[PDB]
This record gives C-alpha cells, structure tokens and sequence, in this order.
C-alpha cells in the first residue's frame, strides 16, 4: 500500500523503547513475505526528468501505491506489484538518443525481479520461473 | 597570499549561501521549462540538436523565417546586407526549415569523429606490428595508389575550400552546421589519404610520401584534369551558397567522388590484395553517407517541395544539375584512362567491370538525387560517354 | 618483401600529417578570395598549433566530456541550478544568449577569415576556429537551456532568440561582436574580430564574469564559459599572425591603425557600458568595481601587452582612447538609468540597487549617490516595483525633459541631460530623414558610410503605439500569457502584467520630432 | 503618427495586393528598379514605408525570381540581366565606372545606384556578387584613405547634412 | 512531505557548511599525496594504472610478494587456500611484477572499446547505403566466409571461455586484468564474425546467418579439427593458470589463430573483392596485438627473466610450447585444406601463396615468443609438415 | 547481383547479436566446471540484460564520463 | 617585476577619488607598453597539480616574476617575458597519457603570443615575425 512502502512506514515511525519492543517482538524474528518493489535511481538531469515525468504521472496513474523518496544524492521508489520505466518515452522526454542500456547509467539498485525487454525496463515482485 | 580578495563561492559560503536562499522565491515563476518551446518540431518531439541550434541566427522577417525586425545595424561599403537574400537563386517561406537527419550540434560531431581519431592510431600500431603490408601488390601500393590516391587528396581539398564563403553566406543556423561539418569531412578525406602514405612509408623503405608527386598529377595529368577543372569552379567560380553545396556534394562528389573513392580504390584495393586502403575509405564513405543526409535534406525536403518555391528552385537545381552532371562525365572519362595503367582483373578492370561500375554510380545517382529533383537522366547514354574513354 | 617488414609499432602523429598541409593547396588564376578587401599583402603564414581534424575533434570532445559531466551529474545532484542569486540567474538570460549571437557571427567572420586566407595552413587554421565558434554558440545556448530545466524562473531563459527582439539593448548586441565583425572588409575580421574582440573583450566577457557568477551562487557559467575561452587562444594566434604580415607591407599598414581605431571603438562603445551594467547591477556580491576589471583586462594588459608592443612597429595607441576610459567610469551608470528605466522591453527580471549596494557604487564611484542614487531611490518611491502603481520611468524622463536618443551607429541609448558617460548629441537631416549620432567616432563612421548604418530604432518602429502592445505581440509574457517576462523586481511575489503596464498609458514618442 | 504592428499591416497588405498582379519578367523588372529607386539607400527619394519597404522589396524579389522560372530560357537565367542586358557586360560596365570615380562620393553613388537596379533577381546572383565585391573594393579603399583627414564640420558639409542639433 | 528526513548536504548547508569548517584542520597532516607512493614504478614516474590497479589483491608474505601476513580467514573444504601456489607450475620472486604496457585499467579499456562499438554502428549504416557488398565474389561470400569464418567464431569462443578458471586462480593484480580484458577481447571477436554475418543477411537475400551451419563445421568438418581440439584442451584440458595463457594466446592463438584470421579471412578477402571482412578483421588484430603486449610482458619479462625461477619457468614453458605447437601444426594442417575449396589466386592460393603466408607465422613466431624463452624451431619443418595437408 | 541491392541504411543491434549466443557453446564430454560444487542440476538459463562486449563497453564507459567530469573537473 | 605582476598593482591598489584621479590623468590616456605575459588556467585535477608542481616550483625558480592569483574558477598568472609548461612533465607528475593537445584542454586564456613548440606550450611577449 501507499503507506506501507513509506520509508519510515511502521516500526521505522517509532523511537527509543518503543522501537526496540516491536524491533524484538516474537513474531518479528522471522522474514514476512512482501508484494513490493524497490527501485533506486541515481540522481542526475536525465533521471530527475523521468521522476517528474514519466515515474510521478503516468506511473502513478497506473500504480497508486508508488512512493518516491529524497535521499541527497538518489530517489528512493517502493511500490507494491512493479515499477515499468519505457526507454523510448523517456527518450522522447530528453529530445536525445537514449536506449533501454542508456536508462540504466543511472538506475543504481533493485529490490525485486529486474530485466528489460525491448526499450522498457522492470522491476516485479513476480518471482519468474516459479510463478506460473 | 594574493593582492586580490578570494572571492567567496555563492553556493558554498555559508553566509552568501544563506543570503541567496532567502532571496530565492519558494516556487518557479514559470511552468515552461522547454528551452525554445516555439520550435516547430521535424520529428515527433522536439531534439535537443534543434533546441540548442534552431534560430540561434538573428534573421529579421525579411529574410523568410526571420523572427527579428528593422534593418542591420551594420552593413558592407555599398549596402550588402550582414545576410541577405541576394545571396542565393533559389527560395523558400523559411530557410530554417533544414533539419540534419544525424541532427549533429557540435558535440555528437566531435565526440564520433573522436572515436574515429583515438582508434584510428591503435589500428595503425597494431597494424604495423601484424606485418600484414608483406601481402600488398607492389605495382599497384607504388605505381597506383601511392601516386593516384595522393593525388585525389586534392579534390577532397578543394571541395573542403568551396565551403568558406558557404560559411559565411548561408541563411540558417541548421544549414551553417550542416556545411561546416561537411567541410571538415572534406578536410579530413585529404588530411587521412596523406596520413596512409605517411604510414606506408614507414613500413615500405624507398616509398615517398612527399606529395610532389600525387601534386604534380592531380595539377597536369590528363587522368585528373576534369575534375580539376570542376573542383575549381565549384570553389572559386561561383558564390551562390546553394549552387556551391549542391554542385559539390550532389553532382560532382555523388558521381566522380564515389566513382573514385569506392569505385576505384576502396574496390580494387580488395583485388590488388591491399589490407590498409578499406580502413581509410570506411571512413570517407562513412562520411559521404552521413554529409549526403544533410544534403538531401536541405535540397530535396526543403528546396525542391517548398509549397511556395518548390519548382522555382527545381528550374535552377535542373539547370545546375545539367551543368555540373556534364562537367562530371568529363571528369570521368578522363579518370577511367586510369585504368589502362593497372593490372586486369576480369570483372574489375575490364570493359565490363568498368561498365558495371559506373551503372552503380549514374544508376544510385539518378535514385538519390535525379528523381527527387525531377532530373531527367538516361543512364547508359552517360555509361557509355565516360567508356569513349576507356582503353579496351 | 613478403617475409621481411619492420614490425615496430607505428602510427601517425598529428605534426606528421600537419607539415604537408601547406602543399595542399595548387595554383590557378581564380584561386582568391571572394570578398571585398584593402588587404592584398603577402600573408603565407604558419599555423601557430598544428591540428588536424581527428586531433581537432579528439581534443574538443575530451573538453565537453568533463563539462557535460559536471553539468548533468555532478550539479544536477546537488541542486545547483536553483543556488543562484535571482539578480545573476536573471543576468545570465542576456549574458549567455546575447554572447551567443556574439558567438554565432563569430562562425560567419571566421568564414570569411578562412575564403581570404591565402597558405593552407591558415585556412586549416580559421576551419578550426570556425567550428570552435559553433561549438560556443552551442555552448551557450546550455547554459541557457540548463537553467530553463533547473532554475526558479526559466522564462527568458527558455525563449530569448525570439523575446529579446523587443528591446532596445539587444539592437546594439546585433553590432558590437556580430554585424560589426562580418559586414565589412574580410581581411579586417584579423583587426577586429581577433586582435580587438578576442584578444581584448572576449577576456572581461568570458573569464572574468565566471568569478562574478561564482561570487552570486553560478557554478554553471564557470564549468562552460571557462571552457569556451580555451579555444580562444587559438583565434588570437590566427589573427596575430595576419597583422603581422599587414604590418610588414607599406601599403597595408596604411590601413591598419584606422581599422583599429575604428573596431576599438564600435566594440567599447557597447562592451564598456552594457557589460558594466551586467556585472555591477545585475549582481547582489560584486567582485570589484567594473572599472577596475576593464582598467586591468582591457587599458592595461590587452593595451601594453599586445598594442604597445605593437607600438614598436608602428600600430598606434587608439586615439579614442581617452573616450573610452570615461565610458568606463560611467557610462554602465548611465545605461542602468537606461535599462532601469525602460525594464518592460527586456526580458529579466531587474533589481534596484539596495542599501549596501548604493554603499558599494558611491565608495567605488564617488558623486554616484548624488546622481544616479537619488534617482533610483526617488523610482522606488513611486512605486518602480509595484505593479498596482501605474508607474513605469521612461514616461517620467520625458516629463522631466531628459529624453532618450538611439545612436544611429552603434544602437546604444543615449540621455545627454543625465549622462556622465563619452558622448553628445548630434541630430542631422539627410534626405528627409533625421538622424541622432552621440559621439565623434560614430558620427564621422555615419558621414562617411551613411548607406552601412540604416538600422531602423525602437522609436521608429514602435512609434504612436502603446508599450503593452508591443510586448504582447513580440510574445514577452510567461506562459499564461499575461504575466510579462520582463520585472522591476526579482520577488516571486506581486509580478505586473500587461494590464499593469497598460495602466501607465506609455506611448512610444518620436524623439528627434523636437528638431 | 501611429505604427502598425510590426509583421502584419495595411501597408504590407497593400504593397502585396500590387505585387499580386505583376505578370511579365519586364513589367516585375520596371517594378523592383523603380521600387529601389524611389524607397531603399540613403538617396531614395521617400521613406514613407521605411519599416515595410525590406519586407515589400523581398516579396516583389520573389516574384520576379517565379516569373523568370516559368518564362525564361535556362541560359538567361545564367547570362542575361532581367533588363535584357548581357550580365558580363554589366559587370564590366560599372566596375569601369567605378574606378573612373573621382572621389569617394562618387564612387559611393555609382555603388549604391548598382545595387538599386541589378540586385537580384535582375541580375543573375553569381555575377552579381562578384560585381558588388569588385565595387566594394574600390569604395572602401577610397573612403579609407586620410579617413580622419576632415575635420567633421567639414564632413558635414560634404555629406550636404542640414544640422538641426549639435549639444554644447 | 516525504516519511523521511530531507538530509541537508554538509557542502553547500550553510549551517553544516560552517560546523566542517570549523572542524576541518588549517594545514594538511601529512604532505605525501601520492596514492600507493610506495609501489615500485616500472617507468620513469609511477603511473594512474599501477597506483589504482597494485596490490589490490590481499597476499600475505607466503604468496611470493604479498605484503600481508598470516593465513586466509576461510579456505575450500579440505585445506585449498583463497589463492595459492599450488595453481601453476612456474615461479617468480614477486607476483606483482607484471605490467601491461597499454597500462589498462578498466577506464581505458572500455573508452577504447566503446569508440569501437559506436563507430561500427555508423560505418554498417553507411555501408549498406553505399551499396559496396555488390562487388563481393558470391563464392567466397557465401561457400567460404559465411561458413568457415562463421565457424571461425567457435575458436574465438573456446578461447574465451578458457580463462575462467584464469580469473579465479591467477595471483595478481595486474595479471587478472590482463587476463580478463584478453577474455572479453575473445569474445567480442566471436560475437563480431556473428554480427558481420547478421548484416550480410539484411543485404543479401538467401544469405543465412544462422549459426548451424558454422558449428556443424566447428564440430565436425575436416578442417577446423585440429583446432577444435587443441582449444578444447587448453579451455577444459588443464587448470594451471599460467599454462591455459601460454597456450592460448602464445602458441595456439598466434600460429593457428593469425593463420586462420590474418593470413587466410583478412587476406583473402582483399584478393577477392570483400570490402567488408577487413573491417571487422581490423578489430581482432589491433585486439591480438593489445594482448600479446601483456601476455609477452608476464611471460618473457617476468617469468622467463626472473631473477631465481626464470631457467626453471623455461623449462616448463618449452615443454608446453613442444607440446601445444604440435597441436597447433596438426590445428593448421587440417586447417590448409580449407585451400581446395577456394578459387585459386597466383602467389595467394597456390602452394608458393601458402608457403610464404606459413613462413611469415611461424617466422614472426620464432622471433615473438620462440627466441625470448630459448625454444629451439625449425621454421622451415614446421612450414613443410603444414604443407602435407595443401592438396595441389 | 553486381547492380541491384538493398540501400537502406542498417547496422546490428546488441539484441540481434545475442539472439545467437547460445549456440556458441558446443558439446564435448570435457565441457564442464573445474571448481567442486554439490550443485549439479541442470542450469540453461537466459540473461536478463541482452549484453555484448560492444554494448557492455559503451554502457560502462558513458558512466565513467560523467562520474570523471564530476570528479576532475566540477 | 613581482610587485607590478600582481593583480591589484599600482592604481588597482587605490579606490574612490584616489582612484580617478590617477584614471584620469593625462598621462594614462594612451597604452604603454608592458613586458608582461598573463595566461589563465581553468581549476581541475590537472590544472592545480600543474600549478603547484610546475609553475610554483620549477617555473617560479626560472621566473621569480611569476605570480599567480586565485580567481575562484581560474588560476591567473602574470610574468615577465615568458610562461612555458612542459606537457611531458605535466604527463609525468599526473601518471597518464598527456599530449601538449591535453595540456590545451583547460588552458584558458592568454595575453601575450602564445603558440606550442614539442611538447611545450609558452605565450610570449615576444612579437614574432616583427622582433629579430
Ligand atoms: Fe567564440
Ligand atoms: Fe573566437
């Protein structure tokens, strides 16, 4: 959901004790599954543009539960389900040559099934090859 | 220390830091952050090789496409405007129309022809340490190329000159780059005939790079006498820009230039056994097809289908063509008496090998250029005059 | 052989190539220039750096490759385009597309340089150099083009080879590094594209205004201006060695010294009082007075260095000179009153000089607080900044008689009852038209050559008609098509709008009707 | 009085409307000169359409330039002046006739007389550059000779300016 | 308003601006700037390459010249150090030694190899516009270079592969460079004879690209059997690390592989009409000549002239070099019946063509590689035992 | 034939040339691993990301442009 | 001399009416020659160590004239006669490849002749062709 992939959603919102009572909680000592998607873009004049535009308008038009984050020197992206990010669209967006190997100068980490085919880049929660 | 203050940096220092952050609003004053929004796009979206040079020249509404008013603050002695339509026979509603399909500002320029430089001199060390010259045919290093590709160095030359009073002359931003670039490719063609002999005689003792020779055959053999003499129109006898890019590029370097540059040495360069020559003419057939884009461009997009001037202009490129086509055939058929001089290769250097070759070359010229002009061409009527001079 | 071969590794090293370039060129009688020229000495010179076009464009890449680095990288990641002070973010729209005409007219002149070269070597040379002026004008058109994409206010930064047709400053940018370059003698462009525009201006213009935009928060300018001015040294040296050869001739030296006097001024008549006002008005932090950057750069080092060196074989010391150095010391002031006055025509966002601003022009410019202080102050007092005040200056001149005059030459605005600045007015009729000149180098260019100085000025054109028509229709206003680019303040807050200067009720007069 | 806007007015519209009903090369020939003549260079004889009178002289140049397209032969395109006239004789005609120039006020007049009535399209573009340049030559040698030799009172004279103004 | 805090830069905050510099020291606390100052430079003045590439690899004192100490924290299961001298035969005093002398790091060598990536998209698009393939003799085009250059690719592959264990075993620094940039070199080399036939097939209708035809002649035809199998053994043969780099690229790759790729494709093609092969050609020599710089620095400078093991490291590179010269004369016996099926050319195809074409490899060989490390060749033998396999 | 020919412009784009690498490798029964491994299941998978070495050296390279831009010269 | 290559020399030292009134004066209406050379070198990695290891040492020693001021984005240098740098040296201290075309990279500006001989770059006050 939206406010789960907050960066500071949950246990991340609590301080002091109350961090450490559900940090150490018995159910917390063992992984829970998750439907969402990290994706980290480094920071540069290509990459804020695809953001503004392509990430934050038709990209949350399509998935709502998209939550991008200000990290300094990247964008921090979680979202449930998969993030999609076209070359070619983004390569009409900056009026120069830009293919799927030139998106990824500057996407610098996965959370999740990544790949490409054809221009588009993504990123799943779908585990490919067990998924049916 | 130093006489003068260390100026403190505004994004650094913290108190001139600090000062600009408050006098910076809190929200952008304008929501249009597309440098040059008016363009009218070519393609699909507006590139950023149009953005960074699409009227960067000041033209005034009457030079067609001008956005500026009012006369020019200075003019030459006489009255000849700092640009003007005087310069040129043909016109269109707005000279800005020109798009380089390769759509080259100055950097994608630079930075391919970089790549080019920097790998050029790892293949010419590397090539040395091969040994791989041992297999070249001497008659044809020594005797053909060292002598007759020297000497094509000149017409490269030549046409790299036509371009100086283009560069000056021309009426838009996008047309200006498309013929410096050019020049520079034309400049380059001669400056990398020369760098190959330069080479050659490194690996080849008694082989003279000096360009006494290829000089003294390009300005008294009868072989290049025609195109000589064309080159030297093109570039001192006329100053109408367009006539100079069209009788340079599409006429005179689309028929005599491929005929020599593929045709003759990139061609026979794979019969006589020469390992070096293709890696030099990738090059200027690599920049033959990158120019010709451009040029086709501004001369059949443009020109020969402006709404207004379309067949205007198609009148004077029909009547340049026939010239030009005419001096070009002359030049061929003083070219093809080189071949009395070279070693037969059955379908290469005979009647019919030659025959084929210049099919190829009035033949992709009528595609290129003749039929998008509406130039009327009979191809085996111009095979057939450039074989009168042929030895058989 | 076919066994035998030296199998060092070899290549080819620029110089080998560059020392045949000289035999390139072959002799027939139509082999001359094309262009009208009193130049016709022997000029078979050598190329002072021996590039190629592979090495040309193996070192032009190397310099963009660090450049676009920084630019799109580096500060992109740290919000760098958005650090700047609005008074030098706003300077910048005029600085850099303005140099960029400067730099584009520097492709043409280089041009012609190269069809009147004679040796080889120094058309390979002006080639170079003529793709170097494409590159700066690509150059600044990114700064530009990246401050539409990063800073607060793109608009002026995002449409200025359309909007700046508007206004009066931009006619006299049309002359000084453009029309007075390629409308004239081909051979001259060694005079007074090179020996005077580079190896002079083109140091205040492109060096030292990086520490300006450094000191106001601007780490873009400095990445690419400083780049731009490293192809200048080879411009110089093309040119330097053209006037030695006309100084070498008897019958071309006999030009030269008028030539200079003549390119010297057109260049200082505009450079010494817009520039000036950029660096000094269009900045909140000053890194010292403009008077001193053009006493070091242009009379001392360029003057001594290069002119009185020059001295020794003839060229003389430009006797407008003196001229000059009064334009210096205030003939930015005088444009500012100028420039403040008439702020809707532009295409920036201006800002009246603030307390420690004044502090700062009357320390370095005494007699400033008296004149030009008391002015801006009595502007604020009327309302200059608030667009509900109905007030714009350049009505308030008139009604207080200093009218503004439009040299015929040079294009630079003229007040002669408030300038401090070289000049006076000369107003002559000459076939049914009036015409106003405003010095004496400029009136005697005028008299001379009448049918090279027709430029039409803003009066003329816009004559009868109301100052928001004419924005409008020349499209300086923000997207909403309301709002004007152009502001008397650099708030985000309370921005006018045509119907603001409408309000006003400004109409542009005749200014010669009273001759 | 009151300008028109700057791209688009009565004066343009009217001038095009004329334009529209040239019909021969002769006619448009008569046309273009006695339009040169009478509104561009410093000796014309009005500027009642000064801010028009560039954009009306590019738009009767363009038609001109179609008529000789659809009515010309090819080589009078390339060797004849539209007044009839041989374009080579032209050139040597007023390159004589400047160099005959006994000062540079009429080495000036015989420049810009040359360019009001051969300006392309009347005559062929190639030779027309090269006439203007050999003209450009002699004028600018002329008047750079001794060019601070007269004082500017004097200057003021010889140009026949009538001075309205001159601040102390 | 993000979850998460909107971190302020320590450069350009003003308030955390001025807590660094308050805490920053006003003098430098040392004065030697020199990133690994202490690396012995093999030139005149320490280089970029060696102060970034030099002692990244952590040997302790026991792997000879490690500066570190004491045993690997984790080793395989049953005792087989991280790295270690029981992974090659040969010895030296100090592992570092090596040194490329194209001093690439990984910076210049993909720079290069991007220049050359970028460029051969530009040439193929002007090449199939030029129209050059027509003058190619469709017999060699399709019945030799489509299939035994096709197969050709398989080599390069094998060869490839082989330096896996390589990049694992080897026990320096600058040695798995070497090693790994020799790896992506081979495999280019492969994928580029595959990208050559890729773009024939969009020329030439009919031409098929697939690759069944060249692996059913890798794996299976006459001809490429020696090689198939020296390159087998030296990829999945033997693990000593050094004995895989010494086969590979000094006997089998620069006898069999400069045969086949410079004395037979290269060649060939400019004896019969093909002004596309030398292009792609031109890349794997100027790659062959890159690596056999480094490979001949670690093997003739360091280990065959170490100053205590270099008689002992002769010993074993002799015995490698008697044994993988002999797969490479039987490699390029099978490989000269390639010839039968070729149209003959005087002085290229004919015994005499052949003959000089193996005098040159074997002879350059002799003088690259045999001669630094004492090998005794016969060069004619070794020309006469190929020449059993040349059916005239 | 020596007249007739395709001329539109075409080169060969990473994708293309991957397409083919899985055929490069080729049965031997000396074709496997030299390292001890209890993972011996059957392992024929795809690449995600259609790699050369050309394309691979032109991605990496214009990262290190920007990245030295930045460093030596901002 | 050291005193006079400063950037703030003789009248750059005065200020307000000081300073016009030398401005001014009569003999300050026409250029006089100077002796000096200025070049302007563009800060980067290469550039500083350049001007720390060859200008400030080596150069400064051969030419004690030489002063150098830092202008924030660039180095400015002003000497008598002559600045020379060697791009073998330069390529030597910075331990990579360095052509005197490299060495020109951030070269910046130049009062004075400049033209590169070798490896070597020097702007001069030297007029060549026009002194002996
Ligand atoms: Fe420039
Ligand atoms: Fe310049």
């Amino acid at each position: 959901s939206s406010a789960a992939n907050a960066y500071n959603a949950g246990i991340m919102q609590k301080t002091g004790k109350a961090f450490a009572d559900e940090f150490f909680a018995e159910e917390n000592q063992v992984v829970h599954e998750s439907n969402a998607v990290v994706l980290v873009l480094m920071k540069s004049d290509e990459i804020d543009a695809i953001i503004e535009d392509i990430v934050l308008k038709g990209g949350k038009a399509k998935n709502p539960s998209i939550v991008v984050e200000d990290k300094a020197g990247f964008w921090w992206i979680k979202a449930d389900g998969a993030i999609e990010i076209d070359a070619a669209e983004a390569g009409e967006l900056l009026g120069k040559p830009f293919s799927v190997y030139d998106l990824l100068i500057n996407v610098s980490s996965t959370v999740g099934r990544a790949y490409t085919l054809g221009t588009k880049f993504t990123i799943t929660s779908e585990l490919m090859g067990l998924d049916r | 220390p130093q006489s003068s203050q260390v100026t403190k940096r505004g994004l650094t220092d913290p108190e001139r830091a600090a000062i600009i952050a408050a006098a910076v609003p809190d929200h952008a004053l304008d929501t249009q952050r597309k440098y040059h929004y008016f363009i009218q796009p070519r393609w699909k979206r507006l590139s950023e090789y149009e953005q960074l040079s699409c009227y960067a020249q000041p033209n005034p509404d009457w030079i067609a496409g001008g956005l500026d008013w009012g006369d020019w603050t200075q003019k030459f002695h006489g009255g000849r405007p700092s640009w003007g339509n005087e310069s040129t026979e043909l016109r269109t509603t707005d000279w800005y129309r020109h798009r380089d399909p390769a759509r080259r500002w100055h950097h994608p320029y630079v930075k391919d022809k970089s790549e080019e430089a920097r790998y050029t001199q790892r293949f010419l060390a590397a090539y040395s340490s091969e040994g791989s010259i041992r297999t070249i045919d001497p008659y044809w290093r020594d005797e053909i190329l060292n002598k007759y590709f020297g000497a094509l160095l000149y017409s490269e030359y030549g046409l790299f000159n036509a371009h100086s009073s283009v560069g000056r002359d021309c009426l838009s931003d996008t047309i200006r780059q498309t013929a410096v670039f050019a020049a520079l490719d034309k400049v380059d063609n001669a400056q990398m005939i020369q760098m190959e002999r330069l080479f050659i005689a490194k690996l080849v003792p008694g082989f003279d790079a000096s360009t006494d020779v290829p000089k003294k055959i390009w300005t008294t053999d009868p072989i290049y006498s025609g195109a000589r003499a064309t080159v030297q129109e093109i570039w001192q006898g006329v100053q109408d820009w367009n006539e100079i890019l069209w009788a340079g590029h599409a006429v005179y370097d689309a028929t005599f230039g491929q005929f020599a540059r593929r045709e003759f040495f990139q061609r026979l360069a794979t019969v006589y056994g020469d390992t070096l020559t293709p890696f030099f003419t990738a090059q200027s057939q690599t920049y033959f097809q990158t120019t010709r884009g451009a040029i086709d461009d501004l001369f059949v997009y443009c020109l020969a289908n402006d709404s207004e001037f379309g067949a205007h202009n198609r009148t004077f490129l029909n009547a340049w063509t026939e010239h030009y086509l005419a001096s070009s055939v002359a030049a061929l058929k003083d070219f093809v008496g080189l071949y009395a001089k070279v070693e037969k290769v059955a379908g290469a250097t005979d009647r019919a090998g030659v025959s084929e070759a210049l099919q190829r070359v009035f033949g992709d010229w009528k595609i290129d250029y003749a039929d998008k002009i509406g130039f009327r061409v009979d191809v085996d009527q111009k095979v057939d005059a450039v074989l009168a001079g042929y030895k058989n | 052989d076919a066994l035998k071969v030296n199998r060092a590794p070899v290549g080819v090293e620029p110089q080998e190539v560059h020392k045949w370039l000289q035999s390139f060129n072959w002799d027939f009688k139509e082999n001359r220039t094309k262009y009208p020229t009193k130049y016709h000495m022997a000029n078979e010179t050598k190329e002072q750096f021996k590039v190629i076009a592979k090495e040309y464009a193996r070192m032009e890449a190397a310099k963009d490759e660090r450049q676009f680095g920084t630019l799109l990288d580096g500060l992109t990641r740290l919000g760098a385009g958005n650090k700047v002070h609005p008074r030098w973010g706003e300077t910048m729209k005029v600085i850099s597309n303005f140099l960029e005409v400067g730099e584009y007219n520097a492709i043409a002149a280089s041009a012609m340089l190269w069809d009147s070269a004679t040796a080889a070597e120094q058309k390979n040379g002006y080639l170079a150099q003529v793709l170097d002026e494409i590159r700066h004008t690509h150059q600044c058109a990114f700064i530009n083009h990246y401050y539409s994409k990063h800073y607060h206010d793109p608009a002026g930064h995002n449409d200025a080879r359309r909007t700046r047709a508007i206004g009066p400053l931009w006619k006299g940018m049309k002359r000084v590094f453009a029309d007075g370059f390629i409308s004239g003698d081909a051979v001259e462009c060694s005079v007074n594209l090179q020996l005077v525009g580079e190896a002079c201006f083109t140091n205040p213009l492109i060096v030292a205004v990086t520490e300006w935009a450094s000191a106001n928060g601007d780490e873009i300018t400095p990445t690419v201006f400083l780049s731009v001015e490293t192809d200048e040294l080879r411009h110089m040296a093309n040119g330097y060695q053209t006037v030695v050869s006309i100084a070498n001739d008897p019958a071309s030296a006999k030009f030269l010294n008028t030539d200079l006097n003549n390119a010297f001024w057109t260049q200082q008549k505009y450079f010494t009082p817009v520039l000036g006002y950029l660096f000094e008005y269009g900045s909140k932090f000053k890194v010292e007075p403009w008077v001193k950057t053009w006493n070091r750069w242009v009379y001392e080092d360029w003057g001594g260095i290069w002119i009185g060196r020059l001295g020794k074989y003839g060229v003389e010391s430009p006797a407008s000179l003196r001229d000059a150095k009064r334009d210096a010391y205030w003939a930015h002031h005088d444009l500012a009153l100028a420039a403040y006055a008439m702020w809707p025509l532009g295409f920036a966002r201006l800002a009246l000089p603030d307390e420690e601003d004044q502090a700062w022009f009357e320390a370095n410019y005494p007699g400033w607080a008296d004149h030009y202080g008391k002015i801006f102050n009595e502007w604020k007092k009327l309302g200059y900044e608030d667009p509900k005040s109905g007030f714009i200056p350049y009505q308030w001149l008139l009604a207080n008689g200093h009218d503004v005059y439009i040299d015929r030459v040079s294009q630079v605005p003229f007040i002669p009852s408030l300038a401090k600045g070289t000049g006076s007015l000369r107003v002559h009729e000459f076939n049914g038209k009036k015409h106003s000149l405003t010095d004496d180098w400029g009136e005697r260019q005028w008299l001379i050559e009448p049918e090279r100085y027709e430029c039409h000025n803003v009066f003329e054109q816009y004559e009868g008609r109301e100052l928001s028509e004419v924005i409008a229709e020349g499209h300086g206003v923000r997207s909403d098509g309301k709002t004007l680019i152009a502001q008397p303040h650099t708030r985000g807050d309370n921005l006018w709008t045509l119907e603001d200067i409408k309000r006003a009720g400004c109409v542009f007069p005749d200014p010669l009707a009273k001759f | 009085a009151k300008r028109e806007p700057i791209h688009d007015n009565s004066i343009r519209t009217e001038w095009e409307a004329k334009i529209a009903k040239l019909t021969s090369v002769d006619q448009a020939t008569k046309f273009i000169q006695d339009f040169r003549l009478a509104y561009t260079s410093p000796f014309r004889k009005s500027y009642d359409i000064d801010v028009d009178y560039q954009y009306i002289e590019r738009k009767i140049e363009e038609k001109l330039s179609v008529l000789k397209t659809e009515k010309l032969p090819v080589a009078d395109l390339i060797t004849k002046a539209t007044t009839g006239e041989d374009a080579a004789a032209v050139e040597a005609t007023w390159i004589a006739k400047i160099k005959a120039a006994k000062s540079k006020y009429e080495a000036e007049r015989i420049h810009i007389e040359f360019r009001q009535l051969y300006k392309p399209p009347v005559l062929p573009v190639n030779v027309f550059l090269r006439t203007d340049a050999a003209l450009g030559t002699v004028l600018m040698e002329i008047r750079n000779t001794d060019y601070y030799g007269t004082p500017l009172e004097g200057l003021r004279k010889e140009r026949g300016v009538k001075v309205l103004h001159l601040q102390a």
